Order: C-alpha cells, then structure tokens, then sequence
C-alpha cells in the first residue's frame, strides 16, 4: 500500500515520481516568472 | 530447571535476525525496487533524474554511476547495486546503468525458479554455465575493422552512439570529433595506454554551447603580473622557472650579525646587485617570457616590464609540467642552470577576456608535436557544464577501449537477441535440471530490448517477437529496435556500434553479483 | 543479615540446573554456523554498530563479529580462534563436534552421574580416536617432484570447494601451488603480495613473479620520464634527497656577506652530490622510503631515470628477496652488489590505478597476487578463502600424509568405538558408546545443508563400514555415497588430529564447573 514494502532510503530522504515531479518542476518555474513580469517593459513597477 | 531467558549476546534485545526463505525474499524485493528507478534512463529516448545535494546543491545527470553514487541508501543489498555500477565505469566508463537493469532482471526471473524447491547454489550454478555459452558466442560475431590516424571514421561513429543517449545531442556531431582527435594525440602506440592526467578538462560558464573547442596547448586561468604588459607575443621562448625571485634565504637557522655601519652599507648594496643579476642571466640566454610558480616582489615586477620581458607569476603545479610537455622545454630550479637549450617554444600567447567581467585566461597555442591538450567547455548554465563534463570523459573513455581491442559488435538490441538465442538452443541438450536456469537467463537477458521499445513508444511484446522472428529466418545477427523511427531494423546500416568488452563485462560482471546474493541467507543488524 | 557478605549485586548459582543450563547455550553458538558446512553452504552477514557489512561463510570470523557475554559460551569462540592459528581450516567442525558431545551426555548429568566420570571417558575415547588416525593415514614413498605436486593440488582443491570461488576452484588451486615453492624454509606469510584491485572478472586475476605495488605521490615532472626499462638497476635507498636543514638541532652565525653566499650554495652542493653518486653507479630505478623532493624528479627526468618515494616497509622487503638488493642508508657505497637486477619494468593501468611491475627475477622468493572483483566484499572473501589454501598446503609439506573426507573418516571412528565400548563393562559403555554416536554429525550436516534424506543416506554408510570400503563418504552430485579417495576428496590428517583434541578440551571444562560468581559493574 505504501511506497514499497522494503525500506530503501534513510530517514528524512524523499523521492518523487514521474506524476509528481512534473508538478513540482512545473509550478517551480512559474512562480518565478510571476513575481519578475510586474517588472517588464517602459511602464513596469518597482 | 527453567530455563529462563539468559543472556547470549551483549544488546539482545534490540538486535533482528531473518533466515531461511523470508531474507531470501527481501534482497531480490530490495533488487527489483533499484534496477526499476533505472529503466527509464536507458537509450536514447531516456529520461535524466533531478539529484539535491544534502547541504543545498543540485545535479542534473544521465550518467547510471553517478545517479547511484549521489542517493543515499540504508539497505544492504542496496549498497552492493552502487559498488556494482561504480566497478564499471572506472574499468570501461559505458554501460554504467545498463549493469544494474540487468542484475535486477536476473534476480527477479529467479523468483519463481524458487518458490518451486530449487536449491539457490543450483541456480547459480546454472548461471555460470549459461554466462560462458553467451560470452563465446559473442567473440563469433563480432568484427574488427581497424584502428589509426589516416582513415578516423569508425571511430567517429563509435562516440557518436554514445553521446546520442546525453544532453549533448544538438551538436553531438561537434563533440565526436574532439574525443576522438583529443585521444591519438597523446596515446601511445606501442604500450597502448592513454594518461589522462596528460588531458585537460576547463569549462567556463558563459557563452554558447556550440563554443567548445579543443586547444593544442595549455590554457592557465591567470594573467600578467604587470597591467603595462603586452597582452599577446609572436614569437616567444618559454622560461620554466621554479625558484622565486627573492634574494636567497637557507632553509637551516641561518642569522647574520651586523657589526658596524659598513657591514650594513654593504647588505643594501647586496640586495640590489641580487635582483640586478637575476634580469641579465634571463636577458641573455635568449628569453622571451617567464614562467615562475612563485612570486615576484615590487622590484622584480619592474625589472621585468622596463627590459621588455613579460612574465606569469603565481602559476600551480601540475599546470608547469604540462607547458614543459607541450612547449617541449625543460624545468630549472636555479638561474645559473639556465641556458639557451632549455627553453621552450610557443608560436602565440594570448590573453583572451570574456564579458562584463574581471575574468582574465592566457592561452598558448601554435606550438609543434605536442602530448597534452586541453577542452574548452563553454555553456550558458551551471548544470550544463558539469554534465557536458560528464558525456565527453564518457566519449574518452571508448576511444581508449578501442585502442586495446579493436572489435566490436552492433547494439540496439541486436546482441542480446542473438545472445539470448544461442542460450535457449543449446539448453536443449542439458537434461540435468540446469535447463530451468539456462531458460531463465535467456530470459532476463531480453528485458534490454523491452526496456528500449517501452521508453520508444511501442509495444514491447509485439516489436521484440517480430525482431527474433526475422533474425532466425534470415542469417542477419544485426537486426535491433528502431527506437529513432528511421524505417530500417538493420543496425549495420543505422551506424550504431558498441565496443566488444563493454559487452563482455556487462555479462561477466552482472552474473558474479547474482552468486553473492544467492548466497546469503543470514542478516544480523541493530534495531533502529 | 544486617551485615552482609558479599556486595549488593553479586548474582550467584550453582547446582545441576546451573549445568544444564550451560550445554543449552553452547546450542545457541553452534546454530549460528550450523549452515555453512560443504559444498552447499550458505554464507551470514553481519553489521557491526557503523554500518560496515561483512559477508563471510567461515567459523572463525562470524564468530569474532557477535559480541558473545555468556561465560559458557565464550570458550567456543576461543577453540575456533585456536583452530585457525595452528592450520587454519576445519574452523566450524569443532563447533558442530564441541556442541555434540555436550547434547549426547546431557540426559546422564540429570540422572545424577558424578562428572568426574564422564571427564575419565572423554579422555579416554580421544586418545583412542587420535591413534587410529596415524595407524591409517595414507602416505606415499620417494614423493618425486611431479606426485609431489599433484598431491598438494588435490588438497588446495578441496579448501576450497566450499566456498565463494567454488566455479573456479581449478584454476585457483593451481597458483596457490606455485606460490609456496618459491618460499625456501620458513614460509613466512608476509612474502606473499596480496593486492586488491576494483573492477575486472573473477577470471582476470593473475600471479606475479616479483614484486607490484600502487603508485606513490609524485611532484611536478614525473610524466616526463620514461615508464618502460629492458635491464635496470634497482637502487634501494633510505634517504630524504630534498633540500632541507642538515639537523634539526644547527645553527649558523655568519658574519660577512661573502660568507652568507657561500652558505646558500653549499646545500645545494649537498644535495647535488647525493644525487651525482646515484647517476654514476648506472642505477636507472630508484626507490626510498622517505620523501622525494620535486628538485630530485626533475634530476631523474633529465637524465631519464625513475624515481620514486614514500614506499611502504612492506613493500621494498618484498623487493629484496625479489631482485636481491639492500637497503642503503648512506650514498657513500654504492657497488654493483648492493643493486638490484630484473627482466622488465614498466608502469601499466588496471582499473583507473596506476601499478609498478618488477617481473621477470628468476632467483625470486617471493611473490604477488592481484586481485580482480566487482565490490569490496567480493575481494574480502576471496582473500579470506585464498588464506585458506595457503595454510593447508604450508602444513602439507611438513607432513605428507592424507585422508579422504566428506564424512569417511568421521564413520571410521565411530565403529571402532562402538567395537571397543562393547567389552569393557560398567558405565563406559554408556560414555564411549555416547561419543561414538556423536561423531556422525559432520555426515548429517551435508545432508541437511544439501537438502538430501539425512536417514536413508546413513544407514548405507553404518552397513558399508561394518562389514569390512575404509574411505567410503557420501556424495552431492550423485545423491549417494561413494568412494571418496578415488574420487579425489583429500585432506592433512593434521586438521582431524587437532580438532579432536580441541573440542575434547573445550567439552571437559564446561562439564567439570560447578557454580559460577558475576560481580557488580
Ligand atoms: N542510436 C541508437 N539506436 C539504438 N540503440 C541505441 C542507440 N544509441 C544507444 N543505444 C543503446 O542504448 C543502450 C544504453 O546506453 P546509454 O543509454 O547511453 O547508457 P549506458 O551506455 O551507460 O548503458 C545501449 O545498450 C545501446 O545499445
Ligand atoms: N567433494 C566433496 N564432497 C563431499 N564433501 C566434501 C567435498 N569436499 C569437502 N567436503 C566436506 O566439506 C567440509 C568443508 O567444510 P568447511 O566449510 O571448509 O569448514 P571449515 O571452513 O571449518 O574448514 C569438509 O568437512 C569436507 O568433509
Ligand atoms: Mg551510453
Ligand atoms: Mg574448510
């Protein structure tokens, strides 16, 4: 039910797979380019 | 008599045991999670694999010795899977996740042999005999076609197929060309062996990836000691030093006793005759530039720019020994041994400048037959630097192998299929319930094939039977998986070529990893 | 009671169940080795508190790596460490045979026997047993050079059939041969160049005939001088050519300037005339135990000669008795028969490291194993089962008697006993006739271990030595009993002898204690 019945890693070492990488990589990158694009072109803020 | 519970071992009651068929179990469950985490990074439609540092780092890599090297486990059995692919690379450098995909799909086809009373020593017993029919059957079908400057082509599509799995693919056609020509030049042809140490590998972040090159010479990441020297020279003859241009000191407790006022008139003028002394014996021996690896002092820098002399101050160790080696010049330790006949030659010293920065390089090119050239890594990331870094030692590493064996066999699958074929066909004749065990290595032995159709897109089953099927028919042991999508199965025509014992040792080393497993029914560990 | 006797804590027991209770934990030890006997054993692993595995299938050190407190039970962790210092092999059959002769007279110390009269018994089967060993024993006469060899093959063959490397048993045995003949008399187990290197087959491992050992550091110029001689001169030093203080306790008081230039060229006149003697005496490898400065390998480089520094002790020893040389603390006597002399010399690549080679020395007495394998595990046990097969054959020459194995010699003993036990009367018949039955324990655990009928497979061999087949074992591939001196199973009578003696001993003194004392802290 778990993530493997055997224990790999050691304690406080975390994976993440193909559906959830894709997750954390994706809204990662957008949160960046979030908080720069108030800052774009002759009228941009401070 | 009651016989209580007594002490036998010191911390009993917080020690495991597992024994008989349940510990057996446990390693081949441990085995099947790793060798599945490296599937997908196999072939050229692979997936890379996201590695944090403990500290903060981060590391974006391909590489199966590596992924492996950076993921800290707590299991056992775990920690022999990362010595069995870091045993590979140190010894060919490819086939680093390809190893670990095979030992998990060995052990897992010997999980049902098992469960229905077969003694583990029988298994792998039977393995062995199985791992000499394939290893001899590879030697039949394998083609050397030759090994040397004048016709370097084979070898070009050697490291091409390599770097085709890597991130380096956009200019991949670039990056075969500098392996290969960066690895006759300083091996030996006689004693067949290339020294490494002999080839520089720089990358600077900044640029263009399409920007690496290979220098013929030695590229130092320092600049002129003087900011009045002339950034670059024609015609210059190199002075290796090693001695720093301070007056001498002895290394014994020397102390020099002042008397008198002449004795002191007589130590300052001691100390500029010294430095004096030291520009004419540079001046005449016909030196043009001076190397130093210590440094100068604030009247040894002028004396050297007011006679028109450039020098480099401050320059590392092992950087001097490879000027000696590509200048062709010689090592002094003294200025009296200087003489004209230990000079070096260069034919241009530059001093390139990259962008917005204080980030000065000499560089030193244009000489005669040299030993030691160095790559210029260039890239506009971080990440980008160290996995180029990464696929060209790889690139290195089959042209050395090529060097020691020239044949080789075709991959894509295709020796496997054969490999696999030869097993089956002479497991007919062993009635002595080896057939089970021989069956079930030609079986583990075909999941590469399933690993690059699943990756590709396609229907494992259904392209695998159809590719056995037209190489039993046909007498064409080159028949592999069109992961490419080019039309053609037939691997001799799609130029995809691996080195003979980088397949050998995929074999010959999977299986004695399988016999340790095997082998042990038995753990004793603390509780946590 | 308000004053008491003995500290707060001083736990105390005595009595037959303080007996009893002894031959149950000797039980514990022997199961812990119980499966790594024969062909088909099965190895452990431990941890230790770190975290280091070590994966092993031989008796002396799995039982070096559980941390025993039972009192009771550490003098069978003693006898194994014994076993392995006097022949070095049959280390978990005197802890399978120790433990036997404590369960077989466990019910007779319940029903009341004096002790003493069991210690008279053990005593007295094993001198019993010991002398029809030697009346038996097979030896050969005029041991020519060719049977002289084929006898220690078959020996080295058998120590190892048993353990990690059994595949290739045959081409193993044959260089642990070659590697003791070229020892002269002592057999001295530091002359034998046991080398580990990662990556490579099992089968890629080969024999040196001189002496190998990894690359040192080296400073600035050390790839520009040659790495491949036809007919060197080997110089063993024990010098520091660096330039440094003549003594660590000197001082220098000058006077005038002309003085102080004459002091900084006199060291380097020191060094340079070091480094002139070296040149001229035709040396061309050199070797120290000290460092090498970078001023000397920028000498050698320029006169294309080797150099080297920071040689272990180990390894220039080995060089001696190899090229046959001598250390030289001073430079000030350098004549042609204080050099060294060899065939070839050059500096090879095996697995990413660098290694320096000396072959080709035909008065060499000594030489080198190089080690191929794929984990650090995996070199740790075959170092440990070559160190098996060394000692049998070292024992093997200053005894050149055999006997076959696999249960027959084990079978032998027990019928003689029993013929014995049945003429003389009283409670013997009950002590010799225990020890008889006893011995059949090494026959029932390569049954067991195997997965054959442990019962069916002894009543032939009991019916095959009563009638009267000496040497008749049992057999794995066969699944049945043979002749196992045909059948080339052979071991030293040495390694039955002292196992005897080793588990009687063991066995007589947990039996003769009575109660046992624990203080506090
Ligand atoms: N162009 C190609 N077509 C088909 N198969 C390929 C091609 N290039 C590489 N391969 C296969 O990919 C497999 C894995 O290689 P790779 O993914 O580079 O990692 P490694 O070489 O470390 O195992 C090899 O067995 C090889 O046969
Ligand atoms: N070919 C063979 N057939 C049957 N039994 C054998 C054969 N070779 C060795 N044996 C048995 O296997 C045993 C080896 O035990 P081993 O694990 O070596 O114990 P130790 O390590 O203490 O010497 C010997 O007692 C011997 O009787
Ligand atoms: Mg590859
Ligand atoms: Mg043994």
């Amino acid at each position: 039910l778990s993530l493997a019945p055997v224990n790999i890693f050691k304690a406080g070492a975390d994976e993440e797979r193909a559906e959830t990488a894709r997750l954390t990589s994706f809204i990662g990158a957008i949160a960046i380019g979030d908080l720069v694009k108030s800052t774009l072109g002759p009228k941009g803020m401070d | 008599e009651y016989g209580r519970p007594f002490l036998i071992i010191k911390d009993q009651d917080r020690k495991s045991r597992l024994m008989g068929l349940e510990a057996l179990k446990s390693h081949i469950m441990a085995a099947k999670a790793v060798a599945n985490t490296m599937r997908t990074s196999l072939g050229p439609n692979g997936l890379d694999k996201m590695m944090v540092d403990k500290d903060g780092d981060v590391t974006v890599t391909n590489d199966g010795a590596t992924i492996l090297s950076m993921m800290d486990v707590d299991h056992q059995i775990a920690k022999l899977m990362v010595e069995l692919s870091k045993s590979q690379d140190d010894e060919i450098g490819d086939g680093t996740t390809g190893v670990v995909v095979l030992a998990g799909a060995l052990l897992e086809e010997a999980e049902q042999l098992l469960d229905r009373g077969i003694h583990p020593i029988r298994i792998a017993d039977g393995y062995e005999q199985a791992a000499r029919v394939a290893i001899e059957h590879l030697d039949k079908i394998s083609d050397s076609v030759l090994v040397d400057i004048k016709d370097t082509e084979p070898l070009i599509q050697t490291a091409k197929t390599t770097l085709g799995s890597k991130v380096v693919n956009s200019c991949h056609r670039q990056m075969a060309e500098i392996a290969v020509n960066a690895v006759l030049t300083v091996a030996d042809m006689e004693r067949r062996d290339v020294d490494f140490e002999l080839i520089k590998v720089e990358g600077k972040v900044g640029g263009r990836l399409e920007d690496t090159k290979l220098i013929k010479g030695v590229i130092v990441d320092k600049d002129f000691s003087h900011p009045q020297m002339p950034k670059k020279v024609e015609d210059a003859k190199i002075a290796i030093l090693t001695c720093p241009f301070e007056p001498p000191k002895p290394k014994t407790k020397h102390k020099l006793d002042v008397t008198s006022v002449e004795d002191y008139k007589a130590l300052q003028k001691y100390e500029k005759e010294k430095f004096e002394e030291m520009i004419q014996q540079i001046k005449e021996t016909g030196a043009n530039l001076a190397i130093c690896q210590w440094g100068f002092d604030d009247e040894a820098n002028h004396l050297l720019l007011q006679n028109n002399l450039p020098a480099v101050r401050w320059v590392g160790g092992p950087e001097i020994e490879l000027i000696a080696i590509a200048t062709g010049g010689r090592i002094v330790p003294r200025f009296s041994e200087l003489t004209a006949e230990k000079l070096g030659f260069a034919g241009l010293v530059q001093e390139i400048s990259f962008g917005t920065t204080k980030d000065k390089m000499l560089v030193i090119e244009q000489c005669k037959n040299s030993r030691a050239v160095t790559i210029f890594i260039r890239g506009g990331n971080k990440m980008i630097i160290e996995e180029a870094k990464r696929s060209l030692h790889d690139a290195l590493c089959v042209i050395r192998n090529l060097i020691r064996d020239n044949r080789v066999v075709y991959g894509g699958g295709a020796a496997e299929i054969s490999c696999a074929l030869a097993v089956s066909q002479e497991a007919d004749k062993c009635p002595t319930l080896e057939q089970y065990a021989m069956r079930a290595f030609a079986d583990a032995l075909e999941v590469i094939p399933m690993a690059l159709s699943e990756n590709s897109g396609m229907n494992p089953i259904q392209t695998m039977t159809e590719v056995r099927a037209r190489q039993v028919k046909e007498m064409n042991p080159a028949l592999g998986i069109d992961c490419l999508h080019k039309g053609t199965n037939d691997m001799k025509q799609q130029h995809v070529i691996e080195t003979l014992i980088g397949k050998k040792q995929q074999i010959s080393l999977a299986t004695q990893m399988v016999r340790m497993i095997l082998k042990i029914d038995d753990i004793r560990k603390p509780g946590e | 009671t308000p004053v008491i006797l003995l500290k707060e804590g001083t736990d105390s027991s005595q009595g037959i169940p303080q007996l009893v209770s002894n031959i149950s934990a000797c039980q514990v030890i022997a199961e812990a080795v119980r499966t790594t006997l024969g062909p088909r054993g099965m190895d452990k692993l431990i941890v230790d508190g770190r975290g280091k595995a070590t994966i092993s299938n031989d008796g002396a050190t799995i039982l070096k790596l559980l941390d025993v407190v039972h009192p009771a039970a550490k003098t069978l962790v003693d006898i194994a460490k014994s076993q392995d210092a006097e022949v070095g092999d049959g280390t978990t059959s005197v802890t399978l045979l120790a433990a036997e002769f404590l369960k077989q007279v466990k019910p007779y110390v319940e029903e009341g026997l004096h002790p003493q009269i069991i210690i008279r018994a053990f005593r007295t089967a094993t001198q019993l047993a010991v002398n029809k060993i030697k009346e038996i024993a097979v030896t050969v006469k005029k041991a020519d050079k060719v049977e002289q060899r084929k006898l220690l093959e078959k020996c080295a063959m058998t120590a190892l059939s048993s353990k990690l490397i059994s595949q290739q048993k045959a081409f193993f045995a044959k260089m642990v041969v070659d590697a003791v003949m070229m020892l002269d008399d002592l057999l001295q187990l530091k002359m034998i160049g046991i080398k580990k290197v990662q990556g490579g087959a099992l089968e890629d491992s080969q024999l040196v005939a001189g002496v190998a050992f990894k690359k040192t550091f080296s400073y600035a110029g050390f790839e520009m001088q040659p790495k491949k001689y036809h007919n060197p001169k080997i110089a063993l030093l024990n010098v520091e050519l660096e330039l440094k203080a003549e003594k660590d306790n000197a001082e220098i008081r000058v006077h005038t300037v002309e003085d102080y230039q004459a002091i900084v060229d006199a060291e380097w006149n020191i060094l340079y005339d070091k480094l002139e003697k070296i040149h001229h005496s035709g040396a061309k490898v050199v070797l120290s135990k000290l460092p090498i400065g970078d001023v000397a390998t920028q000498y050698f480089a320029d006169r294309d000669m080797f150099c080297a520094g920071r040689v272990p002790e180990e390894d220039l020893k080995r060089t001696m008795m190899a090229c046959g040389g001598s250390i030289q603390t001073s430079v000030n006597a350098l004549s042609a028969d204080v050099l060294g002399r060899c065939q070839v010399f050059e500096e090879t690549q095996i697995g990413g490291e660098r290694y320096n080679f000396f072959t080709g020395c035909p008065k060499a007495k000594t030489c080198t194993f190089i080690l191929r394998g794929g984990a650090e595990q995996f070199m740790e046990e075959t170092e440990r089962s070559l160190h098996d097969a060394i000692m049998i054959v070292r024992r093997a020459i200053k005894n050149d008697s055999v006997v076959a194995g696999g249960g027959a010699i084990e079978m032998e003993l027990s019928k003689y006993l029993r013929d014995y036990s049945r003429t003389i009367p009283g409670k013997q018949q009950l002590l010799i006739g225990a020890y008889a039955k006893a011995l059949e324990i090494i026959p029932r655990q390569l049954c067991d271990n195997a997965g054959f009928d442990a019962t069916n497979i002894l009543n032939k061999l009991r019916a095959r030595h009563a009638q009267g087949g000496t040497w008749y074992g049992v057999d794995i591939n066969n699944e049945d009993i043979a002749d196992n001196f045909e059948a080339f199973v052979w071991e030293p009578a040495m390694v039955r002898i002292n196992a005897l003696t080793a588990a009687s001993e063991a066995a007589c003194l947990i039996v003769s204690v009575d109660e046992t004392i624990k203080n506090p802290r």
